[PDB]
């Protein structure tokens, strides 16, 4: 885990 | 025929796609340039190539109806699992049977099979990844269709570490219905036959390919000096145990 772009992009 | 909500539906996956697939590929000038003659030199521009592809995948994904009622965790495994795999049916749009390659609109974004060689994968992800966009192209899938099938891929309930599975199947089902309904009234005989089986088949290839792209990134990844070419999105999504 740790998926901070992801996380960002999704809101 | 087709309920209001499944038109909605429709309409709502149409606007998303046109959203996030642009078909000038204009956004291409930003990537690392292109080198064709190892040294992997197609690897910088087509890192970039799927990364931006990421981002797009994201937004399309943010947009299907019922996605927001996902948790944030859950919206992040399927995103992670279903990337390469949507990133592989996205770019049927640009992939053309004249020559088996993927037609960005210039000579310099036009990718073979040796471009992609030229990123570190071999013929056994790079054969049944053009034998895929083959058997896609032949079915002439309506563009409705195509954003249906994207965002089925995306929901998908058997995704390695899912928690709340039934909600992603009701959501899943809703889509998947819709796609039946669509093919039963919008797809006229003879192309519509046995359509739907024909495109459920079509997501399972991506998962094998999805299973060798794994295989063929991890092991190129491992290599310091090749992760030094990707992008921090890229290794955040495929992985970075390097
Ligand atoms: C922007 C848009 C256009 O249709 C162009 C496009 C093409 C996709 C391609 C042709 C080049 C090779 C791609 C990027 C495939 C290779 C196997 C991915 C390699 C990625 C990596 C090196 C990080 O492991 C997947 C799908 C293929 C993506 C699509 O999102």
């Amino acid at each position: 885990k740790n998926h901070p772009m992801l996380m960002n992009l999704l809101k | 025929k087709l309920s209001e909500e499944q038109q909605h539906i429709i309409a709502i996956l149409l606007d998303a796609h046109h959203k996030t697939y642009d078909p000038t590929y204009a956004d291409f000038r930003d990537f690392r340039p292109p080198v064709r003659m190892s040294p992997l030199s197609m690897l910088p521009h087509l890192a970039d190539l799927v990364s931006y592809s990421i981002q797009k995948v994201i937004g399309f994904a943010k947009m299907i109806p019922g996605f927001r009622d996902l948790t944030s965790d859950d919206q992040i495994v399927l995103l992670k699992s279903s990337a390469i795999e949507v990133i592989m049916l996205r770019s049927n749009q640009s992939f053309t049977m004249d020559d088996m390659s993927w037609d960005c609109g210039s000579q310099d974004y036009k990718y073979d099979v040796t471009d992609v060689s030229k990123a570190g994968h071999t013929l056994e992800l790079i054969e049944p990844l053009i034998k895929f966009q083959v058997g896609l192209k032949k079915l002439n899938l309506h563009e409705e269709e195509h954003v249906l099938l994207m965002a089925i891929c995306i929901v998908s309930p058997d995704r390695p570490g899912v928690q709340d599975a039934k909600l992603v199947e009701a959501i899943q089902d809703r889509l998947s219905n819709t796609l039946q309904t669509y093919i039963r009234c919008r797809h006229p005989p003879p192309g519509s036959h046995q359509l739907y089986a024909k495109m459920i088949q079509k997501l399972a290839d991506l998962r094998s390919l999805n299973e060798e792209h794994s295989k063929q990134y991890r092991s190129l990844s491992f290599q310091p000096e090749n992760s030094m070419k990707l992008t921090p999105l890229v290794l955040e999504v495929f992985g970075n145990e390097i």
